[PDB]
C-alpha cells in the first residue's frame, strides 16, 4: 500500500462526502436565491460553516500525502487543489482581521451612496441610480461631480483598509510557498508535470503582455474612432493627440463601452436589428424562449436535459410575493440537478442571457462523470467562453432567419454587418484593456516593485499608454481610486474575462472552419453541425482531467496564447476602420497638458 | 416513494472492500478500512474510513440519481425434480367425437 493507493481511496470517500455536503449547501443556496427568507438565511449559515469546517478538517487530513511520490495526475491535481491551505496559515487573529478587512471592504463598496450633491437628503444609489445617469446623459459638469464625489467617499474610506489588505494578502502568499498573491492567481492556471505541454504561474505575466502587443492596433483605432465620435458631442474639451478623460467611458471604470453605442452609431438611418417586436407578437412567453433554445442545442449534438431541471428552476418572474434575485445564475446543485436562475423578459438580450446561461449547464453536465474536484474547467476561463459561443450562435440573423423569428424577405448586406461588428467591438474590446492594466497593476503592486508610498501617480500614467485616457480631476496619492471596482473589493480574478475572449474566439473559429462553412468569421453558425458538436463535447467531457494546455489543441490545434481568431473575427471591421480614419490623427501620447 | 425532503440516509452504500466478491455473496460487515500500512488499533480517524456511506436520497433529483427499485429473478437448473412449471391450461371436451 503506496499514498497513491490509499490517496485514491480518501479522495473517492472526499469526493462522495463532499458531493454531498455540496448539495445541501446548493439547494441552500437556490432556495435562498429564490426566497429571501430569515430561515434561508440561517440555512445560509448552517451550511457555509459546515462546508467551511469539512473544507478544513479534511484539507489538514490530506497536508499528510506527499505531492512528488504519486504519479497519477487527476491524483496529483486533486491532491494538491486539496492541499490549499489558504488563511489557515495565517495566526488565528491575523485571519480574522484579513476576513473582518474583507467583509468591511464588501460592505463599503455595496453601501456606498454618493450624498453629495446639494443637501444630504438627495442620497442617489448606485446600482440603480448612478450606472444610468452616467450611461445616458450630455453633461459633463454632472459626470466629473459624480465621479468626484464617488471616487473621494470611496478611496478616502478604503485606502488604509487597502495597506492592511495588500501587506496582509502578500505575506499570507509569502507563507502559501509561493511568491506573491499575484502568483498566488496565477496559480489557478497552472500546468505541471505534463511534457510538451508544460506551464508556470508567473508565465501569465507575460502571457498576456505579448499577445497585447499583438492586439494593441486594432483597439487604438477603435480608440481612434470613438474619439473621432466624441468631439462631436463634447466641444472644446475633447483633443485628439490626448484623447478624453475616462469618466465618459460608458460606465464608472472603463469596463464597458457598450453605453456609447447610440453615441457612436455607424450609420444613423438604419437602425440595429431588433426582434421584440417579431417575439411579441406571436406570444413566445417564458418557456418557449426555452424550448426553441434546446432545440437548437440538440440540432448541435448535445444531448436532452432531465425532468428535474424543467420542473425545479425558476422560469420566470419572482412576483410580489417570494422576493429573489434576477440576476442571471446557471446553478450545478450535483446530484443530476441542474437548474437556471433568471428573471425571464421579452428581450433580445434575454434570448442571449437564456443561451448564455443553458451554455454553461450543457458544460457542466458534461464533465459530472469526472470526480467531484474535477467538475470545473481546466481554467476558470471556459466556462464563459462557452456560454457566450452558445450565445454568438443564437445572435447571427442567420440563426434568427432559421428559427423563425425573422422576415424571409429581409436580407443582410455590408451595412448590417459592420453595425453588429461595432456594437460588438464595444463589447468584446472594451474589458480586454481595462483586464491587461488592472491584472498588471495589482500583480505589480502585490509582487513588490511598487512601493507603498506611491500608487496612484503610476496609476495614471501606466493607464495613458494602455487604456489612454486623460485624468478628469488632477489625482493625488491619498485616495484609492483603482478599488472601486466589484472584483477589486470583493478580491476576485480579473484575467478570466481576457481569457474568455480570446479562447472563445479560438473556439468558434475551430467549430465554423470544422463545420464546412465559407465566409466571414462573423457569420459562423452551428445549426444542423453534428461533427461540430462531438468535437464540442470531446472537450466539454474533460474537465480538470487533462491540463488546458492539452486541451487547447484538441479543439483547436495549438498551445500557445492566440489573437489570431480575434484578427479573422474583426477583419472587415479593421479594415473599414483603416478606410475610415483617415483625415484624423491615430496613436495616444502624453502631449495634453491639464 | 423512496426519497426524502429531509434525506434518506437509510439505505446506505458500500464502496470499500480488500478484495472483490464472487456471485452471490452477500458481505454485512462495516468494519473498518486500512488505507494507510500503520494499524488503526479501533475506530481511528487518520487512514481509517468506514466502507458504508448513506445514499441521502430526495424526490428534487436527476435521472441518473433517482432511488430505482430493482428486482432480480434468477432461475436454476439443478438435476432436481423441478417444483415450479409453467400454467399450461386446456380447452373445453368434446363428446362422441374422433
Amino acid at each position: 500500500s503506496t499514498i497513491e493507493e490509499q490517496a485514491k481511496t480518501f479522495l473517492d470517500k472526499f469526493n462522495h462526502e463532499a458531493e454531498d455536503l455540496f448539495y445541501q449547501s446548493s439547494l441552500a443556496s437556490w432556495n435562498y436565491n429564490t426566497n429571501i427568507t430569515e430561515e434561508n438565511v440561517q440555512n445560509m449559515n448552517n451550511a457555509g460553516d459546515k462546508w467551511s469546517a469539512f473544507l478544513k478538517e479534511q484539507s489538514t487530513l490530506a497536508q499528510m500525502y506527499p505531492l512528488q511520490e504519486i504519479q497519477n495526475l487527476t491524483v496529483k491535481l486533486q491532491l494538491q487543489a486539496l492541499q490549499q491551505n489558504g488563511s489557515s496559515v495565517l495566526s488565528e487573529d491575523k485571519s480574522k482581521r484579513l476576513n473582518t478587512i474583507l467583509n468591511t471592504m464588501s460592505t463599503i463598496y455595496s453601501t456606498g451612496k454618493v450624498c453629495n450633491p446639494d443637501n444630504p437628503q438627495e442620497c442617489l444609489l448606485l446600482e440603480p441610480g448612478l450606472n444610468e445617469i452616467m450611461a445616458n446623459s450630455l453633461d459633463y459638469n454632472e459626470r466629473l461631480w459624480a465621479w468626484e464625489s464617488w471616487r473621494s467617499e470611496v478611496g478616502k474610506q478604503l485606502r488604509p483598509l487597502y495597506e492592511e489588505y495588500v501587506v496582509l494578502k502578500n505575506e499570507m502568499a509569502r507563507a502559501n510557498h509561493y511568491e506573491d498573491y499575484g502568483d498566488y492567481w496565477r496559480g489557478d492556471y497552472e500546468v505541471n508535470g505534463v511534457d510538451g505541454y508544460d506551464y508556470s504561474r508567473g508565465q501569465l505575466i507575460e502571457d498576456v503582455e505579448h499577445t497585447f502587443e499583438e492586439i494593441k492596433p486594432l483597439y487604438e483605432h477603435l480608440h481612434a474612432y470613438v474619439r473621432a465620435k466624441l468631439m462631436n458631442a463634447y466641444p472644446s474639451y475633447i483633443s485628439p493627440i490626448g484623447c478624453l478623460p475616462a469618466h465618459l467611458l460608458g460606465d464608472m471604470w472603463g469596463r464597458f463601452w457598450t453605453n456609447l453605442y447610440s453615441l457612436t452609431v455607424p450609420f444613423g438611418q438604419k437602425p440595429n436589428i431588433d426582434v421584440t417586436d417579431a417575439m411579441v407578437d406571436q406570444a413566445w412567453d417564458a418557456q418557449r424562449i426555452f424550448k426553441e433554445a434546446e432545440k437548437f442545442f440538440v440540432s448541435v449534438g448535445l444531448p436532452n436535459m432531465t425532468q428535474g431541471f424543467w420542473e425545479n428552476s425558476m422560469l420566470t418572474d419572482p412576483g410580489n410575493v417570494q422576493k429573489a434575485v434576477c440576476h442571471p445564475t446557471a446553478w450545478d446543485l450535483g446530484k443530476g440537478d441542474f437548474r437556471i436562475l433568471m428573471c425571464t423578459k421579452v428581450t433580445m438580450d434575454d434570448f442571449l442571457t437564456a443561451h448564455h446561461e443553458m451554455g454553461h449547464i450543457q458544460y457542466d453536465m458534461a464533465y459530472a462523470a469526472q470526480p467531484f474536484l474535477l467538475r470545473n474547467g481546466a481554467n476558470e476561463g471556459f466556462h464563459e467562453a462557452v456560454g457566450e459561443i452558445m450565445s454568438l450562435s443564437a445572435a447571427t440573423p442567420k440563426h434568427l432567419k432559421s428559427i423563425g423569428l425573422l422576415s424571409p424577405d429581409f436580407q443582410e448586406d455590408n451595412e448590417t454587418e459592420i453595425n453588429f461588428l461595432l456594437k460588438q467591438a464595444l463589447t468584446i474590446v472594451g474589458t480586454l484593456p481595462f483586464t491587461y492594466m488592472l491584472e498588471k497593476w495589482r500583480w505589480m503592486v502585490f509582487k513588490g516593485e511598487i512601493p507603498k508610498d506611491q500608487w496612484m501617480k503610476k496609476w495614471w500614467e501606466m493607464k495613458r499608454e494602455i487604456v489612454g485616457v486623460v485624468e478628469p480631476v488632477p489625482h493625488d496619492e491619498t485616495y484609492c481610486d483603482p478599488a472601486s471596482l466589484f472584483h477589486v473589493s470583493n478580491d476576485y480574478s480579473f484575467i478570466r474575462y481576457y481569457t474568455r475572449t480570446l479562447y472563445q474566439f479560438q473556439f468558434q473559429e475551430a467549430l465554423c472552419q470544422a463545420a464546412k462553412h465559407e465566409g466571414p468569421l462573423h457569420k459562423c453558425d452551428i445549426s444542423n453541425s453534428t461533427e461540430a458538436g462531438q468535437k464540442l463535447f470531446n472537450m466539454l467531457r474533460l474537465g480538470k482531467s487533462e491540463p488546458w494546455t492539452l486541451a487547447l489543441e484538441n479543439v483547436v490545434g495549438a498551445k500557445n496564447m492566440n489573437v489570431r481568431p480575434l484578427l479573422n473575427y474583426f477583419e472587415p471591421l479593421f479594415t473599414w476602420l483603416k478606410d475610415q480614419n483617415k483625415n484624423s490623427f491615430v496613436g495616444w501620447s502624453t502631449d495634453w497638458s491639464p | 416513494l423512496d426519497s426524502k425532503p429531509s434525506g434518506n440516509y437509510n439505505y446506505l452504500y458500500r464502496l470499500f472492500r480488500k478484495s472483490k466478491l464472487k456471485p452471490f455473496e452477500r458481505d454485512i460487515s462495516t468494519e473498518i478500512y486500512q488505507a494507510g500500512n500503520k494499524p488503526c488499533n479501533g475506530v481511528a480517524g487518520p487512514n481509517c474510513y468506514s466502507p458504508l456511506q448513506s445514499y441521502g436520497f430526495r424526490p428534487t433529483y436527476g435521472v441518473g440519481h433517482q432511488p430505482y427499485r430493482v428486482v432480480v429473478l434468477s432461475f436454476e437448473l439443478l438435476h432436481a425434480p423441478a417444483t415450479v412449471c409453467g400454467p399450461k391450461k386446456s380447452t373445453n371436451l368434446v363428446k362422441n367425437k374422433c
